[PDB]
């Protein structure tokens, strides 16, 4: 079968260095030509870079010129990515593609296979656990029909963060909203739920928050002002 | 008074109009099938034209010149002069609609012959042109039905004589009103429709075979003028822009091109393709090496494609003139009798005191006009040997 | 240099109904380009070849046509799977790739106006050092709406941030937050805080306010 | 400064239908979009339907969905709401109005006089 496969991702410093390699089963990489492609966090799709094996011509992005190298290896059907002197715009998702080559239909092919995507992100920030604070609504606050709580997770720098309600118990009525980053670098997060009854009959609404970068289990009590 | 001078007139134009008529779709019949480098598609509808007329002008002329001599009809006291009462208009409005119906499909046709003109044909008669021909016959003979039916002979005294005399006499309520719209259906049929779609179908030919030219033409010079822009550069950019657009001129123009031209394109789009990785690794005089290049598969190719493409639909307009032509005449020739039924129906009027003379003088182009007609059938001919410039050496050799 | 552009940000139609979305090129490219469909965390996937020519495998309801410089994609029935984005791209040459913005389809659903609530700071967060006011929209359609903060009958810029969170299935709604940091001073000196919502479903804009 | 006048109404019977058009003038409508709105005594300005700029949509609110139909005539700068099937409850006085963003954020300025219908 035909498969792109891509590695070499993390985190990185501005101003340091990262290798990416994308290697194909399935096909030869001097009967095609082999493509670069970079999204960035809630935006469109971009164009980075371009080598073919078949003759050794590479060509780069007015972006990125400079700063990033391309190169191939037939032996083991592989390419690779060298990238240095990053910048703050460089986080994004970067994705590996094949191309045909001219004289029949495989150039009208286009961009046929992809490959699954290297998340990479530059930042100057260090690792750190969150804060949780209570959100309580207030007496006055919709009394008779339906009540918010919420708690709210401050001041981390993982990707990804936990939160459950009740050790996974209440479901129904509950978003929490994308991470946002903060002026500083840190992220911060939000967690509601929409319970109609706020009396003190099953009011423990628990905010269960596990951080496993930093190995963190917090435990945090509501309590109706 | 309308003397016995204008019958002598049209019964010798009439023996006349015989003899033209006869010899001309005779050896045109010939020619279409005793040349090998002949026959084809619109060949054909020509010869079943042909064929259509001589059928007309093999039975029914000899008749209707006997009738002019004498004032009756042939076989009046023998029962088989019934069926010769029924034959004469069958015939002679059958040929009408196969010859309409033929200019139709004409025109078609030779629409069809420039709208995928990459596409190239065979040799000989198509497999859908045989079953066209057929339909066009049966169709038309099936439509003039009605003409025969009803035709009857109707007795009339005369010097205490009781003879016969030919004419439509009502039998049922269908046709009792169609004899009185059948003026009008004949007027719809044969001279509304046929006028109305060659035209329309003529104009959406000349829109198409201008465009493609246009096309050809723009892409030919973009080529050229991009490679003399190419020829004295100064800078990469305005290079590879003009590399872009030479790239962008042979794809498109490759698309039009039918399937030993094709590796000519993919030749010229590889070597485009080296000129653009020259310029952008960041030379410029291996560049202009590159582009000079192409010199040699532009005069090689290209040239020779660009000729046989002109000179080809050249060949497929003369086509299309003959049919028009064609079709010109006919109209013509058919346009005075029925505006002259059609005017004596409508504007004339009973109570005007003039209305005498007047109709003197319109029996008189009336009875022209009919004869006009007659004329068609023997006109083809002739018009084809001044027109098609092709069927001069046929009937020279 | 070869800039592509997309005309319809954003449609919202409903199962059963046909879309048609227009690229338009700058340049007189030929018939190369290919459009593709992307979901939530994935790759890429193309549909149509060369302005007119269907892949293996991809359903025949997707349609492309080509006219001059203009470019059409069409779908003729919208089954459940076919909510994500869409994007033209030009092949001509390797070093010359352009992408589009991107067109994204989702569910159409009756107009509802959003519910607002507010939450004070508490008392960790005003002896930790910084304090954060919150203020939050529940279940609205469409998805454009407008909050404005005041303090002290003043409006202030910045400092303000917006979350939003994508349609939920069962309803096919939004939410929305909006979180306002101050330091304590600003906090404390200050007196009046509300926030303020504005939504096409709303006659007038709707306020909650809160003192100290 | 922007005149807006809306006509139609009166005392229509139960399943019947009815056409009220919204005209404007003083600036550019056609790159704005307009929305009606319901008055009833009890009832505190509900919101009915909302045409868009021209290539976008057209949006309902769940009591007036199907029955309802809100079109845009960008050439006379008119916009016209057709009602069918109608029921007593119906009854009540219609206002025009023309938002101010582009974005349709949904800032409302000016609106009109309204008219009343009343069924049954
Ligand atoms: C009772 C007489 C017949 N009935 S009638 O009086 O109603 N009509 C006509 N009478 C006398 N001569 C007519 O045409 C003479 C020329 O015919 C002809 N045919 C084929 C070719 Br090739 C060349 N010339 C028509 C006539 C009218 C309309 C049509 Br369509 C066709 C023929």
């Amino acid at each position: 079968e035909v498969q792109l496969v891509e590695s070499g991702g993390g985190l990185v410093q501005p101003g340091g260095s990262l290798r990416l390699s994308c290697a194909a089963s399935g096909f030869n990489v001097v009967d095609f030509s082999l493509h670069w492609v970079r999204q960035a966090p809630g935006k469109g799709l971009e164009w980075v870079a371009y080598i073919s094996s078949s003759s050794g011509s590479t060509s780069y992005a007015d972006s990125v010129k400079g700063r990033f190298t391309i190169s191939a290896d037939t032996s083991k059907n592989t390419a690779y990515l060298q990238m240095n002197s990053l910048r703050a715009e460089d986080t994004a998702v970067y994705y590996c593609a094949r191309w045909g080559y001219w004289p029949g239909e495989p150039w009208w092919k286009a961009f046929d296979y992809w490959g699954q995507g290297t998340l990479v992100t530059v930042s100057s920030a260090s690792t750190k656990g969150p804060s949780v604070f209570p959100l309580a609504p207030s007496s006055k606050s919709t009394s008779g029909g339906t009540a918010a709580l919420g708690c709210l997770v401050k001041d981390y720098f993982p990707e990804p963060v936990t939160v459950s309600w009740n050790s996974g118990a209440l479901t129904s009525g509950v978003h929490t909203f994308p991470a946002v980053l903060q002026s500083s670098g840190l992220y911060s997060l939000s967690s509601v739920v929409t319970v109609p009854s706020s009396s003190l009959g099953t009011q423990t609404y628990i905010c269960n928050v596990n951080h496993k970068p930093s190995n963190t289990k917090v435990d945090k009590k509501v309590e109706p002002k | 008074k309308i003397t016995s001078a204008f019958k002598y007139i049209n019964t010798v134009i009439s023996c006349t109009i015989f003899i033209v008529g006869m010899v001309g779709n005779a050896t045109l019949l010939r020619i279409i099938y005793q040349n090998k480098c002949m026959r084809n598609g619109p060949n054909a509808l020509i010869a079943s034209l042909a064929l259509g007329d001589l059928i007309y002008v093999v039975i029914d002329l000899p008749i209707n010149v006997f009738k002019l001599l004498a004032g009756r009809w042939p076989f009046d006291h023998n029962d088989f002069g019934v069926f010769l009462c029924k034959l004469f208009p069958f015939l002679q409005k059958s040929s009408v609609g196969i010859t309409v119906l033929n200019l139709c499909a004409l025109s078609v046709d030779r629409y069809r012959a420039v709208a995928s003109w990459s596409r190239v044909q065979g040799i000989g008669i198509p497999l859908v042109t045989a079953i066209e021909i057929v339909s066009i016959w049966i169709l038309s003979f099936i439509l003039a039905i009605p003409e025969a039916i009803g035709f009857v002979m109707v007795p009339f005294e005369y010097r205490g004589e009781q003879h016969k005399t030919c004419m439509l006499n009502a039998t049922s309520k269908f046709m009792e009103f169609y004899q009185d719209v059948k003026d009008w259906w004949l007027f719809g049929f044969y001279f509304c429709m046929p006028l109305v779609c060659t035209a329309i179908f003529y104009t959406l030919m000349t829109c198409e075979a201008r465009r493609q030219l246009a096309d050809l033409e723009d892409n030919w010079e973009t080529l050229n003028d991009n490679l003399k822009v190419i020829e004295k550069a100064d800078n990469a950019a305005q290079v590879k822009d003009a590399l872009t657009k030479m790239r962008a001129a042979a794809l498109d123009a490759q698309k039009a091109t039918p399937p030993d031209f094709r590796h000519g394109f993919d030749i010229l789009v590889g070597q485009i393709d080296d000129a653009l990785k020259l310029a952008n690794e960041g030379k410029v005089k291996e560049a202009q090496a590159a582009a000079e290049q192409l010199k040699t598969t532009r005069n090689a190719y290209i040239q020779k494609y660009l000729e046989r493409a002109r000179s080809t639909l050249k060949q497929r307009r003369e086509v299309a003139k003959t049919v028009f032509c064609l079709v010109v005449i006919f109209a013509l020739c058919w346009f005075p009798l029925h505006l002259s039924r059609i005017l004596k129906k409508t504007v004339y009027n009973e109570m005007d005191k003039n209305r005498c003379e007047l109709l003197s003088f319109l029996l008189l182009m009336d009875y022209i006009g009919i004869n006009l007609a007659t004329m068609n059938s023997c006109i083809n001919p002739i018009a084809l040997y001044f027109v098609s410039k092709k069927f001069k050496n046929c009937f020279q050799s | 240099d070869i800039q592509m552009t997309q005309s319809p940000s954003s449609l919202s139609a409903s199962v059963g109904d046909r879309v048609t979305i227009t690229c338009r090129a700058s340049q007189s490219v030929s018939s190369a380009v290919a459009w593709y469909q992307q979901k939530p965390g994935k790759a890429p996937k193309l549909l149509i070849y060369s302005a007119s020519s269907l892949y293996s495998g991809v359903p025949s309801r997707f349609s492309g046509s080509r006219s001059g410089t203009d470019f059409t994609l069409t779908i003729s029935s919208l089954q459940p799977e076919d909510f994500a984005t869409y994007y033209c791209q030009q092949y001509l040459y390797y070093s010359l790739v352009t992408f589009g913005q991107g067109t994204k389809v989702e569910i159409k659903r009756t107009v509802a106006a959003p519910s607002v609530f507010i939450f004070p700071p508490s008392d960790s967060q005003l002896k930790s050092g910084t304090a954060s006011v919150v203020c939050l929209l529940n279940n609205f359609y469409p998805r454009e709406a407008k909050v404005q903060w005041k303090v002290d009958n003043a409006l202030q810029s910045g400092n303000s941030q917006e979350s939003v969170t994508e349609q939920d299935s069962k309803d096919s709604t939004y939410s929305l937050s909006s979180t306002l940091t101050l330091s304590k001073a600003d906090y404390e000196k200050h007196k009046v805080y509300a926030c303020e919502v504005t939504h096409q479903g709303l006659s007038s804009p709707v306020t909650k306010s809160f003192n100290r | 400064q922007v005149q807006l006048q809306e006509s139609g109404g009166g005392l229509v019977q139960p399943g019947g239908s009815l056409r009220l058009s919204c005209a404007a003038s003083g600036r550019t409508i056609s790159r704005y979009a307009m929305s009606w709105f319901r008055q009833a005594p009890g009832k505190e300005r509900e919101f009915v339907a909302v045409a868009r700029r021209s290539g976008d949509g057209a949006f309902y609110a769940d009591s007036v969905q199907g029955r309802f139909t809100v079109s845009r005539d960008d050439a006379k700068n008119t916009v016209y709401l057709q009602m069918n099937s109608l029921k007593p409850e119906d009854t009540a006085v219609y206002y025009c109005a023309i938002d101010s963003d582009t974005f349709y954020s949904g800032s409302y300025d000016y609106w009109g006089q309204g008219t009343q219908v009343t069924v049954s």
